[PDB]
Order: structure tokens, then C-alpha cells, then sequence
């Protein structure tokens, strides 16, 4: 069933996993035409799914050419995220294929489900999780890759950098909806709290700065105190 | 007109037949129905004054034999038999008529309910949905299980409904994901009219039948299949004009027949609105339409 705050260290046990969030599959920007009406334009987009015990993401890049004449857009970006989240699990090898994919959106489940029929084994889930996973294209890098792909193409990415080295899947996944929901809330603010040092570096393999423990905890306090104040003005608390 | 004779009458039971019914108390002098239509099927159906519990009855057609009804003790329900005997049963008939112990099937003769309530239901498909070919009629409670119910455990007494289910590999063609699922028209023409009812009939009678003992029965699984064979047809953009034109006749006079006062459980309000309101058929059911409308509109 729904994933949520009770059942939440299953996503951290030896069932593979995967997380699949949707929402920036089909990317618009909207302008006034010549005429004055209203039209959108498609930048390129990607799937964002997760392991979260592994931090192995793989990225599937939707390039604008796959709308190309195409009509009912949103509703098709769902169908085309499952085809693609299908056409992944039928390239892992057997041992590694999920045993469970969770979707952010509830909308996903149907085309999901759909496209899984050959894998009834898997277990399609939603969430009552809030999970931050949009703010996936305010990592520098990610969206780097996404917005220069030139066609369809998959880039692989541990979203833990080397985290899992010092600490446990449980810890880097709340580090990282940390931070990707601090991006979320204020993604100026929470950008400069990264980067406020030029001796931290991002290593050339690596999403984020090489922090050390204490320097994470104070970044990881920090960006705490953002998510709090952003709550507070939003609703004038 | 054909007549179906009663032993007796041993516990107060209301006994319905199609869609009349009389209440007959306890050692009453009842000997049978007679004057029932020929050229129909029809059912005969029975729920004790005690037992408001388990409704039942039996499915038959009179050009399939002679057949009456006989309380038996031990299992405590009334039941359907044939006597073989043709001279002893106009003998049985003519006696108890002679003595006036029956009733007439009330039919008022400007009334076409019963024909359209069952026009495409045939004896012959309801004994491969009830299997027990020893009888020529067929025996259904409230409470008997469907096929489809079962796989998610009695099989000699199940319904075995066509199963349709939208998530399928059946429902789906290989690299048709969406188009497959958001337009039904392959499962519904080529897999389900095509291939295994045949024809538009056959899939019209058993839609028919499941609605009949939903309402005669309350059986839970046949309302699930009748609603599951509308919304397929409804969820088709490419349905023949004349399944269109006849399944609103159908539904106009299920929806019509149905009691006021079960449209809670036996009306599944996700599937209408989205049939009536939703569907690529929306506008082709404006007698089904207009009539929910105007005496159901609290569901919609």
C-alpha cells in the first residue's frame, strides 16, 4: 500500500526500490504570441528515479522532440514516464530489477501499472510522503545535462555523492530531502548556504561540496533554519 | 401459457416471478403460477419470512419441460424439479387449476418489461455462466461468488461471468499501453464481441442476466459485471451505431425497473457518471440519461 511516515525505514532495507517522480517530465515555459494569445514552448525534461538505499539515480532525459505533434501533453508525459521506467527495469538484469516502484504522483500508477504488466511481481505504490523530488533541476549538474541533451539519452548519477561511505541510507536520504527541499522553498538562499565557501569544491564525480562531518552539520542546520522561516512568511506564522 | 405447479407451500415465503412477486403464508393452499408467458426465459424466486437473509430462485424456460416447485425439508428451500412424466404433469396442472389454487402471471398487455429486460438472454448461455447440466434450469443466491471474485473457492457453485478487468494483458496490447487503456475499443470488438461472445447479442444477454440477479438477488458480483460490461462499452470510441441505440433501450429499462429504494448498493456511482457524463458515449444514451436524471439525480 501508500507509503508514509510509519512504514518510512522499509525504503531502507534489501528490497531494491525505486522511486519515480514525474514532475519534470514535460517542462513548459509560457509566452504572448504575436496575435497576443497565450502559447507554451517544451524545454527538455527528465525522470527522476531513485534508488534510495543505493543513491543510484537514473536520469532519463526527455528531449522536447518526443512531443513533436503530439496533443493532451501532460497526460502523455505520464504514459511516457512509465514506458521509460519499464523499458529501465527490462534492461537491469534480473537480480537487480525493483521489487517495488513508489510514484510521487498518484497519477502515475495507472500508466505504471499498465506498462508493468509483464512484471506482475512488482509492486506499484503511491505515497502520502510530501517528497521534495522536483527540485531535482536546481542541482547544477543535473540540470546541465538536461538542458544541453541534444536526444534521448540516460545519465547515471549516485545523488549520495560518497556519503554512504561515512554514513548509513537512512541518513543520506534525509540529508538529501533536506537539502532538495530547502532548493524547493528558496532556491536562492539555499544555493548560497552550498556555495557561501570557495574552498569547499564539488568534485568533478559529485552533485555536491565536499564537506566534511562538521561542515555538513552546519549546512544541515542551516538549511533547517531556512525551511523554517520560509514556513513562517508563507502562511505568517 | 405454461404453468409451473407447487407441491405445497410448508413455510411463509414471498414468492416472486420476473419481476411480480405475493406473499403466501405458512401451509397456505399455493399449487403454482400458471399462464406464464411463452417465448421468454424467466425466473422464479424465493425469500423466506424468517430468513430475510439468502434470497433464491431458479432461472428456467416452459419449452424446456415441465418443471415445478417442491419444498423440501431437510435443506429447508424450495426447489425447482422436472417430471419427466408428461401425462402426470397436465394431470397435476389441470387438477389444481381445476381447483383454482393458482395464481396468473399478472401480465398487463401494453407492458413490455419482462421482453426488454430479457430479450438477449438465452437458457442456453445462462447454463454456461450456472454449470449443472444435470438440470435444465438454474439455481442463484444472494450469495454466490463469481469467477472473477474468486481469483482475488466452491467452484460447482460459482457464476462464471466473462471476466473483464482493465489491467490486463487481455485488456492491453504490447506497445498500445496508453491507447489500449484510455480507448477499450480493441478489448471490446476484437477480444471481447469478436472474440468470445461472438456477437453483440451474447454480450448483451449476459449484461442482462448479471443486472437481473443483481436486482433479483442482490448478488453483489453480478452488479460488479454488468456495470464492468457498460463501462467497457462505454469506454470505447468505436462502439457499432446499433449496440449504442440498443444498450440505451437496455439500460433505459433496467434503470426503470430497478427499486427506488436500492439505488445506494446496486448503482455504482463512479461508473455512471463517468458513462453518462465522461465516456466517449456521453451523448449516446439520452433515454438512459434523461431517465437516471430525473430519479436519481442525488447520485450524480
Amino acid at each position: 500500500g501508500a507509503m508514509n511516515s510509519s512504514n518510512y525505514a522499509e525504503l531502507f532495507n534489501n528490497d531494491i526500490k525505486l522511486f519515480v517522480d514525474d514532475t519534470n517530465v514535460y517542462r513548459v515555459t509560457v509566452h504572448k504570441t504575436f496575435e497576443g494569445n497565450v502559447a507554451t514552448k517544451a524545454i527538455n525534461g527528465c525522470i527522476f528515479t531513485l534508488n534510495p538505499k543505493t543513491g543510484h539515480l537514473f536520469l532519463k532525459i526527455i528531449h522536447t522532440s518526443v512531443w513533436a505533434g503530439q496533443k493532451r501533453l501532460s497526460q502523455l508525459a505520464k504514459w511516457k514516464t512509465a514506458e521509460e521506467v519499464s523499458a529501465l527495469v527490462r534492461s537491469l538484469p534480473k537480480e537487480e530489477q525493483p521489487k517495488q516502484i513508489i510514484v510521487t504522483r498518484k497519477a502515475m500508477l495507472d500508466p505504471l501499472e499498465v506498462h508493468m504488466l509483464d512484471f506482475p511481481n512488482i509492486a506499484i505504490r503511491p505515497t502520502e510522503l510530501r517528497l521534495p523530488f522536483s527540485a531535482a533541476m536546481s542541482i547544477d549538474k543535473l540540470s546541465d545535462v538536461v538542458m544541453k541533451a541534444t536526444e534521448p539519452q540516460m545519465v547515471l548519477f549516485n545523488i549520495y555523492d560518497d556519503w554512504l561511505d561515512r554514513i548509513s541510507s537512512y541518513t543520506a536520504f534525509s540529508r538529501l530531502t533536506l537539502l532538495l527541499r530547502a532548493l524547493k522553498t528558496n532556491e536562492e538562499s539555499a544555493k548560497m548556504i552550498l556555495l557561501s565557501d570557495p574552498t569547499i569544491t564539488i568534485k568533478s564525480y559529485h552533485l555536491w561540496p565536499s564537506f566534511t562531518d562538521e561542515q555538513w552539520i552546519t549546512i544541515e542546520s542551516q538549511m533547517r533554519d531556512l525551511i523554517l522561516t520560509e514556513y513562517g512568511r508563507k502562511y505568517n506564522v | 401459457m405454461n404453468t409451473v405447479p407447487f407441491t405445497s407451500a410448508p413455510i411463509e415465503v414471498t414468492i416472486g416471478i420476473d419481476q411480480y412477486s405475493f406473499n403466501v403464508k405458512e401451509n397456505q393452499p399455493f399449487h403454482g403460477i400458471k399462464d406464464i408467458p411463452i417465448g421468454h426465459v424467466h425466473v422464479i424466486h424465493f425469500q423466506h419470512a424468517d430468513n430475510s437473509s439468502m434470497r433464491y430462485g431458479y432461472w428456467f424456460d416452459c419449452r424446456m419441460g415441465n418443471f415445478y416447485i417442491q419444498y423440501d425439508p431437510k435443506d429447508g428451500l424450495y426447489k425447482m424439479m422436472e417430471e419427466r412424466d408428461g401425462a402426470k404433469f397436465e394431470n397435476i396442472v389441470h387438477n389444481f387449476k381445476e381447483r383454482q389454487m393458482m395464481v396468473s402471471y399478472p401480465k398487463i398487455d401494453e407492458d413490455d418489461t419482462w421482453y426488454n429486460l430479457t430479450e438477449f438472454v438465452q437458457m442456453d448461455k445462462i447454463r454456461k455462466i450456472v454449470r449443472k447440466d444435470e438440470n435444465q434450469f438454474s439455481y442463484v443466491d444472494s450469495s454466490m461468488t463469481t469467477v472473477q471474485e474468486n481469483e482475488l473457492s466452491d467452484p460447482a457453485h460459482s457464476l462464471n461471468y466473462t471476466v473483464i478487468n482493465f489491467k490486463s494483458r487481455e485488456a492491453i496490447r504490447p506497445g498500445h499501453e496508453m491507447e489500449d487503456f484510455l480507448d477499450k475499443s480493441y478489448y471490446l470488438n476484437t477480444v471481447m464481441l469478436q472474440g468470445i461472445f461472438k456477437n453483440s447479442s451474447n454480450y448483451f444477454g449476459e449484461l442482462q442476466f448479471a443486472f437481473l440477479n443483481a436486482m433479483f438477488f442482490g448478488n453483489y458480483g453480478s452488479s460488479l459485471q454488468w456495470h464492468a460490461m457498460i463501462e467497457l462499452i462505454c469506454s470505447s470510441a468505436t462502439v457499432p451505431k446499433h449496440m449504442l441505440d440498443k444498450l440505451d433501450e437496455i439500460l433505459y429499462y433496467q434503470i426503470k425497473t430497478l427499486p427506488e429504494q436500492y439505488s445506494d448498493i446496486l448503482l455504482n456511482e463512479r461508473v455512471w457518471n463517468i458513462c453518462l457524463y465522461s465516456s466517449f458515449q456521453k451523448n449516446s444514451l439520452h433515454n438512459t440519461e434523461k431517465i437516471m436524471e430525473n430519479k436519481y439525480p442525488e447520485l450524480l
